[PDB]
């Protein structure tokens, strides 16, 4: 018995008006015998999700001037996402393996990494990637070198995957910068540009190994 | 997860809403509409593969306009969208109904009923392939008459569902009970 | 597979089994509660965006309420359940949506229109993002028009829903034919 | 994706489309039939478990009337078909509410509501264990009139339903039009 | 108001009977007190999808005399698919990772390829697999020599995983042919016997991996 | 018309006490004119699966005295899941390339412990499995020696993802049992405490390879 809201909404269509007609001559008859707003009260309020209260469960990713991305896991550590034209790292390795050995790393941040490296798209040239674990620290740089079809592209896919940050078409995009550094740091509130959000990690964890290619037989 | 795509905006007069099918995508049979409702129905099916091939038609149609398509393919986009835009697990059943020795898809030849005088269709599903040839239609009758109630049924559903959506239940309330007390005043009288 | 977790019974005396978010989830707005219908909408959707995040927020708590902060990350839980908590694809899907060009969800603002008077609550969705900037209200103002009538159309078939739930059809049959029988008396007379 | 097995017909008189547990799948229980609606039900439910197990009796079934044993286990079909029987998170699910602490699902003995006068069932649903024991019928009870009650209103919204796609709305509008119209008439008169 | 059209179709039902005589009973009362064909109009009307108009996506599977099978990406490149009793490759080598060294491949060929490997069924026995790359070129053999629970088995059933054209029973399938070959070639119209479809290929991209077994703790 | 199983069961509603009082007044003036039981009628009836009955297809989970688990596969074989202080086995290898070079063992069973193994949450440390494959047996090992964030944390969570029987907390769950076996055996009636199910296994499908670390770039 809530028509009266519903009545001032919509009252455009036939069927209600007739409706609402005959039941105002039925009850003759027996009494005879006896900012912005939509539609009229409609509002568009808007939420600001505060995405720190997910601090102690999911990482959050928020970037500072379109080139610092940063994804935030716990209250104490997170990790720096910067692309730039330097390199920090000059070898080409990946000591992944003596990592697991000398188990004195966050795991979280081992699984953040694990999850960017299994979701970049027919990745195939190993020689971009580098890392840098020494003491626990997380270090990886990307050399984004090049026409497409190249590692370059698809690392920008899946940077964009994580960060949502962001002249290049057909699915290939270009940057200006050589370099990509992924390294560790503490947690502060230097991302004014993007707001904290974990939806990066969780959608790049839909896709890791899908496009992945094969190198051995048995595997 | 599930298919999360969405079929974009066709140019078709008489189906708004609705992936129209032009010349080339059927063979030897010019241009057909579909319409809205057919499209649209397996938003919540997952048990459907035609709609599904449309899905495909429409990410094809998107990634050829709105992007370029530079003599090479770009693999990328179909493997990252393949979840999204079709059925993991359908392809899985009709390979097991193929084993086990039960008709199965074909996956390229599918059957809807045309209603010749007002042009909707039925969602178009697929023509079971058997023993090496098709089925004859004697032997999937039945399931033709299925699906043309099922057609009814659906279509006579869909119109209530709209008048449930436009019209409050206040309406058909105050309605019922201003019958019942003229009723009641009648049997006074 | 799909999500199959389920929303911890929230403390909101207005809305007893709806997901309601605390001062700390909203910047600087205080306290707002949705209401059941919200957040069960999504209980067989796969293409809501906010829904999945106040999942994530009912995760969140009860991993914190239930189980011991230790002041280190336990990415277990969050890892295992993502898939029984978000739809897998949806976030594809608005990657693809960036990648084309087309304004794709942020996931940092959601709009959703408050009904003033009553405070009911449509499921926000994202504020699209487009071109560097957020869209003006003007250029989606048409989808926001189509939600406020899914907004209208839904409540007015929840409601039906619950009458033909709790009213069998014996009721309204024997009505209809007792009505008839009466009309045909009338005639008679 | 999600499931896309469906079942196999079987033969019993009562139920004609619904699957019915034999003498053997039963403990020391003879057989019972169950009927279409409980079956079909999670047709569109991601959260049920029974229903789940009844395909994988359903898929074991086939395997064996239209295979052969061979007295050696072929893992290939139920590794193949396991998305396309079960839902793949109900069970993570599960896994969680017993890490938590809050009493899970057993998946050995499930509860339902038969319908003594009539033979109808709900879709039986899990009995939950907690503390290493079952939980007692007085603790869940709620849980049991909430079952009680959705049987209720599924049973007086499937008539509904049915009703709906048979009756065309084009006759329920005359019938009112012309109700109101001869209601005019008695105005007159 | 399109009762008319629904009328023809469905009048056996009792209650939209029961509604017409009523409703005619009132509107008297009203007036006195002032090829294949199915049910009646619908037709079985078929489609024949041209799955050439998804050439610049998908790849298509079709196949010229059901031991000729073809998958065409583009319209410039496509693999062979062939039962046959000749071996083009007599050693017993994948030089998967000499491929991805040299980056003269298409990417599209070799995303076939992985996805076919990484849905082979409890693959296990390595020795059949063979593979040549040189160039760019894409060919991969394998033998096909045998009771049940063989390598046979489970790469004949992703072969009709993928091409769907086709005595064994229990789930294990047996063929004369001894060998197949895959190998690239140009585009034509050479397969008659079955339409291209792409469902073969996308389907297998939903098993890949699924099966594997494991050959390292760590992987 | 069967509105007479209804009405015991829901009468309190308003609604339907106005509906039944509406028909009886128009009823009038026409014929003027001319154990556990639930509601009234449902009981509590449960069921016991007998899961015996999925034998020839799917393997099922059940255990004898809480800490002996059991995983039968078919009718003929089975496997121990023992948590104990003995070890069986004291060699820091897992053979699994041997065992899939000498094809005497049963599909079954290495599908099992491979999917066991793929879904270890978080698995880093290689050192604690330990395996046995000769002759087509099967004896898998585990060391579950540790504060938490230890291999024995996720491995007690996928046993009990498994087997479902069974002071720690925050996801973390400690056992005095220093180690687990699991071993070939013959097929009995020997799982008085747990009734056998195959749920464990269907679960442990789902999250294989979902937590994994990269150990190799290329993979
Ligand atoms: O590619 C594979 O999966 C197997 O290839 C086998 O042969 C190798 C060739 O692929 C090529 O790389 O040249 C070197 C060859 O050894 C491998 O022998 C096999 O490795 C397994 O068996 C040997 C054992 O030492 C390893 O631990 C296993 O991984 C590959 O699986
Ligand atoms: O099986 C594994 O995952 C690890 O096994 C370790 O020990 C080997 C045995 O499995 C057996 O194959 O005999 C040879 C042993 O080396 C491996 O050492 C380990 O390899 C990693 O650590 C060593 C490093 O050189 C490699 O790059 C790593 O892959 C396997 O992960
Ligand atoms: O990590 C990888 O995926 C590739 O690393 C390459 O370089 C190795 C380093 O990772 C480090 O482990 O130190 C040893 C280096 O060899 C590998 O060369 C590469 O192996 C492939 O190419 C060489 C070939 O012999 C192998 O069969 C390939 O697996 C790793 O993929
Ligand atoms: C991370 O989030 C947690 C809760 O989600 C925050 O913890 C609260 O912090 C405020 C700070 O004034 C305290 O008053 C509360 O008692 C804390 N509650 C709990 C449950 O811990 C924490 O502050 C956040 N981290 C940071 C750096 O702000
Ligand atoms: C990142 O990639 C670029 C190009 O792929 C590397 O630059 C090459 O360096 C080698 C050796 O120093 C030269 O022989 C080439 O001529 C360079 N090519 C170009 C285009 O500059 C660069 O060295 C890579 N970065 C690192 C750290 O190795
Ligand atoms: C990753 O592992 C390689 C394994 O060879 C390391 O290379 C060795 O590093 C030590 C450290 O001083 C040198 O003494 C050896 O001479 C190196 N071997 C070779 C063949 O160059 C490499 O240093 C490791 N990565 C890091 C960052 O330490
Ligand atoms: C592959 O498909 C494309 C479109 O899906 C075909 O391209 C058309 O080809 C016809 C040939 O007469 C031209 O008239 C059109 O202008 C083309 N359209 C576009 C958008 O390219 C192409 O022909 C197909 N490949 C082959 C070998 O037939
Ligand atoms: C394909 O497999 C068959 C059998 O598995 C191989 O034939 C064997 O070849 C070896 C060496 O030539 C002989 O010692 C065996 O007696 C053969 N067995 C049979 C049953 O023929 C054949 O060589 C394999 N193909 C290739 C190219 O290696
Ligand atoms: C795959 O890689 C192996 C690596 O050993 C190649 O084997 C070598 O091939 C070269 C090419 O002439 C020979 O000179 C070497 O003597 C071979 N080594 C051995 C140990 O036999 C193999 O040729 C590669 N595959 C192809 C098709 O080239
Ligand atoms: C495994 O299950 C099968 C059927 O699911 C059982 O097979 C039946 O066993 C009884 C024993 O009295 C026979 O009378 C039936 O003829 C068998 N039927 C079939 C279809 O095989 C088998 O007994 C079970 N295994 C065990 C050890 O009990
Ligand atoms: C299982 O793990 C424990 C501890 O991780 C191992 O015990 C260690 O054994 C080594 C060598 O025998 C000793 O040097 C350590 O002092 C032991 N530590 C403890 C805490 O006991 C045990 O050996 C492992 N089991 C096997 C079979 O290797
Ligand atoms: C797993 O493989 C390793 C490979 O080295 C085996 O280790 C060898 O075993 C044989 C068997 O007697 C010994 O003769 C060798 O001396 C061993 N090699 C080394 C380096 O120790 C190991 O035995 C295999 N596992 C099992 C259970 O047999
Ligand atoms: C992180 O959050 C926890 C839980 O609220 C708190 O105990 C701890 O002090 C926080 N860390 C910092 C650096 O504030
Ligand atoms: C990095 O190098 C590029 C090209 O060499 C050039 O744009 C500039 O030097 C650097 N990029 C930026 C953004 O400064
Ligand atoms: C969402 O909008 C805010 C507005 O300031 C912006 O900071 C943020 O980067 C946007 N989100 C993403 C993922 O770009
Ligand atoms: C249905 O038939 C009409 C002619 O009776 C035709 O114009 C229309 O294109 C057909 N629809 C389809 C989808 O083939
Ligand atoms: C299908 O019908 C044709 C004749 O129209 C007949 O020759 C053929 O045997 C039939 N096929 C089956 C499987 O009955
Ligand atoms: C809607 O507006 C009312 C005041 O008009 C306010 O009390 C309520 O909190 C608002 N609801 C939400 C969800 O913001
Ligand atoms: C949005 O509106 C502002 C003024 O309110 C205007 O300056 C801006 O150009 C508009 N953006 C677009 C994309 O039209
Ligand atoms: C329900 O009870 C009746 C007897 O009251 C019995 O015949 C029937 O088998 C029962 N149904 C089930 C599913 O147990
Ligand atoms: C369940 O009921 C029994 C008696 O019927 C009682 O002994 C037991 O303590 C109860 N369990 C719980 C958890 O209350
Ligand atoms: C393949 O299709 C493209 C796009 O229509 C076209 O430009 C190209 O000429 C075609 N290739 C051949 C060999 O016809
Ligand atoms: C391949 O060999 C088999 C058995 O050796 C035999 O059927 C024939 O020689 C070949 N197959 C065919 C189909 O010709
Ligand atoms: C579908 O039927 C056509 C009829 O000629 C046939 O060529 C094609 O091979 C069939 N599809 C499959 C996948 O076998
Ligand atoms: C296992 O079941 C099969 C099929 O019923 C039967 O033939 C065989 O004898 C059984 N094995 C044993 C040991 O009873
Ligand atoms: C295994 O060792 C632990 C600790 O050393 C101790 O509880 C006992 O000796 C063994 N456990 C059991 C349950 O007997
Ligand atoms: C289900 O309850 C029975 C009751 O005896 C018990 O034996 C079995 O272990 C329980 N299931 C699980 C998975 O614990």
């Amino acid at each position: 018995g809530q028509i009266v809201t519903f009545f001032q909404e919509v009252p455009h269509v036939i069927e209600e008006v007739m409706n609402i007609v005959l039941i105002a001559l039925s009850v003759l008859a027996v009494l005879k015998g006896l900012t912005s707003l939509y539609k009229g009260v409609y509002e568009l309020q808007t939420l600001e999700l505060n995405m720190e209260t997910l601090n102690m469960t999911m990482p959050l990713s928020c970037t500072k001037n379109n080139s610092h991305h940063y994804i935030m896991v716990g209250n104490e550590t997170g990790l720096e996402l910067t692309l730039t034209n330097t390199s920090i790292i000059n070898h080409k390795f990946c000591n992944l393996s003596d990592a697991h050995k000398k188990n004195l790393y966050d795991h979280a941040l081992m699984s953040i990494i694990s999850t960017f490296h299994l979701s970049i798209p027919n990745f195939n040239q190993y020689e971009a990637m580098s890392c840098d674990f020494n003491g626990g620290k997380i270090s990886v740089q990307y050399n984004l070198s090049h026409h497409c079809g190249t590692v370059a592209n698809g690392v920008l896919q899946t940077f964009m995957r994580m960060a949502w940050g962001g002249r290049g078409n057909w699915d290939c995009i270009m940057t200006s910068y050589q370099y990509l550094i992924i390294q560790n740091t503490t947690w502060e509130d230097h991302c004014q540009f993007s707001r904290p959000s974990p939806i990066g990690y969780l959608g790049l964890l839909s896709q890791r190994t899908r496009d992945i290619y094969i190198s051995r037989r048995l595997l | 997860g599930t298919f999360t795509w969405t079929l974009s905006d066709s140019e078709g007069k008489d189906t708004p809403g609705g992936y129209c099918l032009t010349r080339w995508m059927l063979i030897e049979a010019e241009l057909k509409c579909f319409g809205n409702t057919a499209v649209a129905k397996c938003n919540e099916k997952h048990d459907e593969e035609f709609c599904d091939m449309l899905r495909l038609f429409d990410f094809n149609k998107q990634a050829i306009q709105r992007l370029k398509a530079e003599a090479q393919m770009s693999i990328q986009l179909i493997n990252k969208a393949v979840n999204a835009l079709i059925n993991d697990q359908l392809i899985m059943k009709n390979h097991l109904r193929d084993i086990m020795g039960i008709p199965y898809c074909n996956y390229s030849k599918y059957w809807y009923l045309n209603h010749t005088t007002t042009g909707r269709t039925s969602l178009p599903k697929c023509w079971l392939v058997s023993n090496g040839s098709y089925l004859n239609e004697t032997h999937f009758s039945d399931d033709i008459e299925q699906q043309a109630d099922n057609m009814i049924t659906e279509m006579l559903q869909k119109e209530y569902m709209e008048r449930q959506g436009k019209t409050p239940l206040g309406l058909v309330d105050l309605f019922v009970f201003s019958t019942s007390f003229y009723l009641i005043s009648i049997f006074l009288h």
